[PDB]
């Protein structure tokens, strides 16, 4: 299997530089080129440029004074690190591979790193239970969640009894408060007849603050 | 740069109807198009190469066609699975160019929310905020309003909304609405209300309760 592993999501400041590192397994840097691509609400996918089997580099034209791409062929790793960053580099970071080595049919991508660019402060979320009711419990299902408030920069993600729940889960985009910092909430619907016996955890990781975050979800009384 | 133009923004269909989704390339680049498909939150995936050249793994449903500066993708029958976004890519010239995406939506029948209301946590409460959430579970079509009413009185300018992207297995959508207040002014009223209004309800729904009860 052929794949494409990124470095965790992070926060850097305006005219500073950011850095992300690709893994790549199923095939060797020395036979492949490794392409990085963007994408943003408002630019869309924007290609960054490459570095190909032999080192040799390609850097698109916006680019070319504030790109390097260097790379560790024994370990495997494509390093892509960006200059004088501004607000409109906000973006999810992509490393991808073609089909063939010259070509450029992505078949193969990263999961993508989403880097912000903006002067604040990193900042972990609190996290509190969105308990299940009883006057709320609708022809045996129950509704029940987490409210992830107040951090930054994205993302957070969040799982359910760490990933053993997923049926029902719906995690949603997160809002910009007016303090600057971001909210979302994750919930799930379960059956009414489980709210006795089956616990329901919440995992909340925020990699840019390091905060990983368990909160039990409780009936009350 | 090639400027690749994909229409329209969004493409509403019915499961099992074809569909084609159009890309147009600011000069002709012969056949040198390729197609990704991007589910929400996931990367893109190869489709199509080449205009109409077919990719280990993809269903027999998806085809693509055209030449010069018009080119097309089609998927037959389409399903719920394909429920995503879809991009082109030329690379013709230098530098490879991407189109902005057209969105895939699937019809379904009417579904009015299922609603409920989550009182501020005493956990929250200890910190001087309550914050008070109103899910709105399942629904369709998109549009939806949420009003806030406490001790009766509708509310404005405390609250913010996410809406979740279609869901690829029942086609519907889901919202939450959040109520932020301070904990002092929390506890002077008693009636917190999610008031809920959908094509699917001939009337409002409100979900309510009395703090403190």
């Amino acid at each position: 299997q052929v794949q494409l592993k990124q470095s965790g999501p992070g926060l850097v400041q305006p005219s500073q530089s950011l850095s992300i590192t690709c893994t790549v397994s199923g095939f060797s840097l020395t036979n492949y080129g490794v392409h990085w691509v963007r994408q943003s609400p408002g630019k869309g996918l924007e290609w960054l440029g490459v570095i190909w089997s032999g080192g040799n580099t390609d850097y698109n034209t916006p680019f070319t004074s504030r790109l390097s791409i260097n790379k560790d062929n024994s370990k495997s790793q494509v390093f892509f690190k960006m200059n004088s960053l501004q607000s409109n580099d906000t973006a999810i970071y992509y490393c991808a591979r073609a089909l063939t080595y010259y070509d450029y049919e992505f078949a193969y991508w990263g999961q993508g790193t989403l880097v912000t660019v903006s002067a604040a402060s990193t900042k972990g979320p609190s996290v509190f239970p969105l308990a299940p009711s009883s006057k709320s419990t609708s022809g045996g299902t129950a509704a029940l969640g987490c409210l992830v408030k107040d951090y930054f920069p994205e993302p957070v993600t969040v799982s359910w009894n760490s990933g053993a729940l997923t049926s029902g889960v719906h995690t949603f985009p997160a809002v910009l408060q007016s303090s600057g910092l971001y909210s979302l909430s994750s919930v799930v619907t379960v059956p009414s007849s489980s709210l006795g016996t089956q616990t329901y955890i919440c995992n909340v990781n925020h990699k840019p603050s390091n905060t990983k975050v368990d909160k039990r979800v409780e009936p009350k009384s | 740069d090639i400027l690749l133009t994909q229409s329209p923004v969004i493409l509403s269909v019915s499961p099992g109807e074809r569909v084609s989704f159009s890309c147009r390339a600011s000069q002709s680049i012969g056949t040198n198009i390729h197609w990704y498909q991007q589910r929400t939150n996931g990367s893109p995936r190869l489709l199509i190469k080449y205009a109409s050249e077919s990719i280990s793994g993809i269903p027999s449903r998806f085809s693509g066609s055209g030449s010069g500066t018009d080119f097309t993708l089609s998927i037959n029958s389409v399903e719920s699975e394909d429920i995503a976004d879809y991009y082109c890519q030329q690379n013709n010239n230098w530098p490879t160019t991407f189109g902005a995406g057209t969105k895939l939506e699937l019809k379904r029948t009417v579904a009015a929310p299922s609603v409920f209301i989550f009182p501020p946590s005493d956990e929250q409460l200890k910190s001087g905020t309550a914050s008070v959430v109103c899910l709105l579970n399942n629904f369709y079509p998109r549009e939806a309003k949420v009003q806030w009413k406490v001790d009766n009185a509708l509310q404005s300018g405390n609250s913010q909304e996410s809406v979740t992207e279609q869901d690829s297995k029942d086609s519907t959508y889901s919202l939450s609405s959040t109520l932020t207040l301070s904990k002092a002014d929390y506890e002077k009223h008693k009636v917190y209300a999610c008031e809920v209004t959908h094509q699917g309800l001939s009337s409002p729904v409100t979900k309510s309760f009395n703090r403190g009860a």
